[PDB]
């Protein structure tokens, strides 16, 4: 049995197709050493944070909140222009969100990523649940790559992604 | 060697479960987890408010806000006790 | 079992009803933290000091001792306190009450061992507790008047703070 | 329940394409079927019910108050408040409390006493969220003894419904002010 992402390598032993974002991709063998369910939970959280971040690196260029209308459209400047009080409130809200994740991860045996946030019940249909389960991990990985790109491009150009594109400032 | 003395009423509080027993809270062993959490939130608000009044410190600070600023470190122990009582069935 | 004062709340575990004025009123759960005998000593001491303070405020509105009116002028209620730190009344009273409260500290140390009833200094020179029902009636009346005197002293002093008149000067107009 | 299975409870579906969560039971006063966004899964049900009841009761006291405040004023309020009303008054009360005027301290008195009451009845919420014998909204407050039997049931339904209605009313009575000023009957007429 061979890996389907890398067809000349053997299939990794500790990842199976039941995991939603499976593609048989583990050339460095991370799943052979570390706890696979932990690595799934961590991948899901990194991807979700990058989904929110990839939307939020782009969205203030379309429009800003009226109280933050004077804030820069460069994300790396608007990070600093927010005062310590607003970032402290954001950190407190993130901590409220992470209390459930702490309880679930260190004291529970739920599925990876399951914090019990399904108000619309969009996973009730089985095929729909499978498609959303795979698609969350796919768009999460895509947003990880995209947010990495946007952050280092914003380091180089000191402007947002849309702004950097339309001025065509592509060379450092 | 010789018997090591302790004050009267010292019990064994060594724990390997999810949470310690309520005896580690001493006199607060009978306070419910909801009361601890509410007192932690209230202490956090009062301590932060009083501290924010006394960050521009003068040579005549208000004594009441000085006392109330000590509720800011108190809320940490309060939410730890809230977690302890919540996982103790209280 | 629900509390009698607060019917939508559970009865406190450390309140049995054996004490005078126990109707089960403890929503914040203070009796779970402190010893109930220590708390009853605190309540009785606060109430007795407040009874004496209320009676003193009423009497010092009613009349003054000979010579006090030159020392204090027209600065009745708490305004005399500072003035009498400049004189020697407050220090003398603090010393003698500190003596009495050292002996009260010994009495509290005996209360905490289960060998003394709460608030019991056995001070009955004029015998009134001649019957065990009159004793319970006087205990209930003492604790109720102590709580009433706590809030009455609060009202008199804070109204004096607002107006500068006094408890009975206010009712004159 | 009052008219269980007809007015509330089992079987009734409010949004046919967005079914309410199955965790949402059918023996809570006011269940018609209306939870299209599934928001009952994101919080404790006791907290949600008691929060709805408290929001509703505050809105009921506000709507009744709004109408009367726009109609009948206590003697001597004209010397402090004057021709102002509603959302301004609160603010300028604080301004009066900021100015130094020792007789405009009404809103501080009410915040003191309502906060004291909320602090003292907070443990009722705390045993309520542990499945205790107290139901959300039950403070056992019936001085006149009118709901002492089955008559309670009907009242419960009607109360929670009026609460929701009151929740709408204040918003109009506030937001219609924030564009124009005036008051409920000054904006009606
Ligand atoms: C930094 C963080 C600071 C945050 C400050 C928050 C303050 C709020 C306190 C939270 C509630 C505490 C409840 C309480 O106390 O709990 C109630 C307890 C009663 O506990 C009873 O205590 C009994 C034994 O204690 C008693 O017995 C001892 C021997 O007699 C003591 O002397 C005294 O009588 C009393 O403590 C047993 O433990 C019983 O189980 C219990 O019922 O009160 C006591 O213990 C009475 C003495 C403790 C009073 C607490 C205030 C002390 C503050 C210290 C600073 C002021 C110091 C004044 C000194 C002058 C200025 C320098
Ligand atoms: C990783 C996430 C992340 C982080 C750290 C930030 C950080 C920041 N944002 Mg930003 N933002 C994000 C995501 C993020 N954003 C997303 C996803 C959007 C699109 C909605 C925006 C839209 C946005 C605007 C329009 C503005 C900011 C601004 C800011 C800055 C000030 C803080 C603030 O008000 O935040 C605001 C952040 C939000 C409103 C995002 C909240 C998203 C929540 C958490 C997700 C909700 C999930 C779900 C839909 C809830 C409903 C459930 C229900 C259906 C059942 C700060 C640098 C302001 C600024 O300084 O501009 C220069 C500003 O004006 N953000
Ligand atoms: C709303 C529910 C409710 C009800 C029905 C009661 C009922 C009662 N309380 Mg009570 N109480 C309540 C809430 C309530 N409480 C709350 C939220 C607190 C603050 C934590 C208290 C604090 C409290 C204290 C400190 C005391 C009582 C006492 C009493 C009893 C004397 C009745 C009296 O004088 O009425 C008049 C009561 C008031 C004006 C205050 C309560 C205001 C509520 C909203 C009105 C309820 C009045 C009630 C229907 C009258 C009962 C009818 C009849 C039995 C007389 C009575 C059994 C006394 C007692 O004997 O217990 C030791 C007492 O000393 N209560
Ligand atoms: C701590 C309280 C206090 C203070 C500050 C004073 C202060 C004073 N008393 Mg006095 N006194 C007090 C309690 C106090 N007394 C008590 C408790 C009694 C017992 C009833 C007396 C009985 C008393 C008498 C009998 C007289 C004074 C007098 C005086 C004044 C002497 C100067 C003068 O007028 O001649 C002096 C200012 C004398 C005086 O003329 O005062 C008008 C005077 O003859 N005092
Ligand atoms: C029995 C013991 C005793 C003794 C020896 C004293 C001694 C004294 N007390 Mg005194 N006191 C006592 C018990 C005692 N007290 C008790 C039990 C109380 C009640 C708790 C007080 C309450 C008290 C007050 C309120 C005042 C004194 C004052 C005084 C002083 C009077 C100064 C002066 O010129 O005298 C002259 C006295 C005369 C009668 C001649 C006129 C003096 C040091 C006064 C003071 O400090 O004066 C400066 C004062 O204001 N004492
Ligand atoms: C509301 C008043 C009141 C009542 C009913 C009681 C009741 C009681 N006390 Mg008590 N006490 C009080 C106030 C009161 N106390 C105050 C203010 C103090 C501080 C000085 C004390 C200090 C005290 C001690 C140290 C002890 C008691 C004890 C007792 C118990 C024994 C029976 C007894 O003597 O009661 C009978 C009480 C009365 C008949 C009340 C007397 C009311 C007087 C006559 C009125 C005085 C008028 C006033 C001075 C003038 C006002 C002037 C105006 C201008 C305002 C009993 C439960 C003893 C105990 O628990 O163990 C057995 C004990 O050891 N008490
Ligand atoms: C949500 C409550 C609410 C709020 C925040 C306000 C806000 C205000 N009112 Mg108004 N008012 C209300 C309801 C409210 N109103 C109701 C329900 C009435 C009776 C119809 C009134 C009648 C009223 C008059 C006549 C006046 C005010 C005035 C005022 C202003 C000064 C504050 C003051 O003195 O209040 C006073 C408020 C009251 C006297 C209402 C108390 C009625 C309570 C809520 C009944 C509760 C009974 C119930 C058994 C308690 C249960 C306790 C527990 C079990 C929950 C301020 C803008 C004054 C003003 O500036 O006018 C221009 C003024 O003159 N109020
Ligand atoms: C319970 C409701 C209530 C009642 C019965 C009264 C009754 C009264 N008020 Mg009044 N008042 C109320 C609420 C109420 N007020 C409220 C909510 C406020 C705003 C905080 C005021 C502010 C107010 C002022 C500023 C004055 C009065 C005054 C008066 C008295 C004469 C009326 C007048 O001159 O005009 C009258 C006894 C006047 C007064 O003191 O006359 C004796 C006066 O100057 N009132
Ligand atoms: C939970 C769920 C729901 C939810 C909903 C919530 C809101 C979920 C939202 C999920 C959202 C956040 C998905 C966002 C994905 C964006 C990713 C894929 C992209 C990055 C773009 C990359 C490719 C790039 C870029 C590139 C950069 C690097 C450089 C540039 O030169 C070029 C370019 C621009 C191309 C709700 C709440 C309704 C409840 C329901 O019961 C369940
Ligand atoms: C000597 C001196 C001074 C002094 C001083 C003095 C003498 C100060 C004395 C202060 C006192 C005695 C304050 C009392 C406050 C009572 C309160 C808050 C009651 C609350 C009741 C509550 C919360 C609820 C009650 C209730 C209600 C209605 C509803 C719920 C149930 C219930 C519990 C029954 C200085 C330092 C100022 C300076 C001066 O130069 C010298
Ligand atoms: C979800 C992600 C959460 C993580 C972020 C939460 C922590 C917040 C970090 C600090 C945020 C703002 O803090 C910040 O304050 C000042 C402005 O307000 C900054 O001050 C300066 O910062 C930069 C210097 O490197 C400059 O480009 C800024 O123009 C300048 O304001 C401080 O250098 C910084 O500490």
């Amino acid at each position: 049995e061979m890996s389907e992402a890398i067809p000349f390598l053997p299939k990794p032993a500790n990842i199976d197709a039941s995991m939603p974002g499976y593609s048989g991709f583990d050339p460095l063998g991370f799943s052979d050493y570390y706890n696979v369910k932990w690595m799934q939970e961590a991948e899901i959280k990194h991807g979700r944070i990058c989904m929110l971040a990839a939307l939020g690196m782009m969205f203030p260029e379309f429009g800003t909140l009226p109280q933050f209308s004077s804030f820069s459209t460069n994300p790396l400047e608007a990070f600093y222009q927010v005062g310590p009080a607003g970032w402290g409130q954001i950190l407190l809200f993130i901590g409220v969100l992470e209390s459930f994740s702490y309880e679930k991860v260190f004291y529970g045996d739920s599925a990876p990523g399951d914090l019990g946030f399904d108000p619309l019940r969009m996973s009730s249909n089985a095929a729909s649940a499978k498609h959303y389960a795979r698609a969350e991990v796919m768009n999460g990985r895509l947003a990880m790559i995209g947010f990495s790109g946007m952050l280092h491009h914003a380091i180089l150009t000191k402007q947002g992604p849309i702004t950097q594109i339309v001025e065509q400032n592509f060379v450092p | 060697y010789s018997p090591v003395p302790s004050p009267e009423g010292t019990k064994e509080v060594y724990w390997e479960t999810k949470a310690p027993s309520s005896d580690v809270l001493g006199i607060g062993a009978g306070v419910s987890s909801g009361n601890f959490a509410a007192s932690s939130v209230v202490a956090l608000m009062i301590g932060g408010f009083c501290t924010g009044q006394v960050i521009p410190l003068t040579s005549d600070p208000n004594p009441l806000f000085l006392i109330g600023s000590f509720l800011l470190p108190y809320s940490w122990a309060l939410h730890v006790a809230a977690w302890i009582q919540k996982n103790n069935g209280k | 079992a629900m509390s009698d004062s607060v019917p939508f709340l559970k009865q406190p575990e450390a309140l049995d009803g054996s004490m005078a004025g126990d109707v089960g009123f403890d929503p914040l759960g203070f009796s779970s933290i402190g010893d109930i005998n220590f708390l009853r000593e605190a309540e009785l001491k606060h109430g007795r000091i407040a009874m004496l303070a209320a009676a003193g405020s009423i009497a010092q509105d009613i009349f003054t001792f000979p010579g006090v009116s030159k020392v204090v002028g027209t600065a009745k209620m708490t305004g005399v306190h500072d003035i009498l730190v400049k004189q020697g009344a407050m220090g003398q009273l603090l010393l003698w009450l500190s003596f009495l409260e050292v002996f009260g500290t010994i009495a509290l140390l005996e209360t905490l061992d289960g060998k003394r009833a709460p608030g019991d200094f056995k001070f009955d020179p004029l015998n009134f507790s001649k019957n065990p029902e009159t004793f319970k009636r006087y205990q209930l009346a003492e604790i109720k008047n102590g709580r009433l005197a706590m809030m009455g002293v609060g009202g008199m002093v804070h109204g004096y703070f607002i107006t500068g008149k006094g408890p009975l000067e206010l009712l004159g107009n | 329940l009052y008219k269980d299975g007809v007015m509330q409870g089992k079987g009734l579906v409010a949004v046919p394409f967005a079914l309410a969560p199955d965790s949402l039971p059918a023996d809570i006063p006011g269940y018609v079927g209306f939870d299209p966004l599934g928001l009952s899964t994101l919080c404790n049900l006791d907290f949600l019910r008691e929060a709805e009841i408290k929001h509703g009761r505050v809105a009921m006291l506000a709507v009744t108050g709004s109408l009367v405040q726009d109609v009948f004023q206590f003697p001597g309020v004209d010397k402090v408040i004057g021709n102002a009303k509603m959302i301004g008054a609160h603010d300028k009360f604080i301004a009066g409390a900021h100015a130094g005027d020792t007789r405009s301290f009404a809103m501080h008195q009410i915040i003191f006493w309502v906060g004291l009451l909320e602090v003292l009845t907070m443990p009722a919420l705390f045993e309520t969220m542990n499945g205790g014998p107290r139901q959300p909204g039950d403070f056992k407050f019936d001085p006149l003894g009118l709901g002492k039997g089955d008559k309670l049931a009907r009242k419960q339904l009607t109360e929670i419904k009026n609460g929701r209605l009151a929740m709408i009313g204040v918003g109009g009575m506030v937001h219609h002010y924030l564009l124009t000023g005036k008051g409920p009957l000054q904006f009606l007429a």
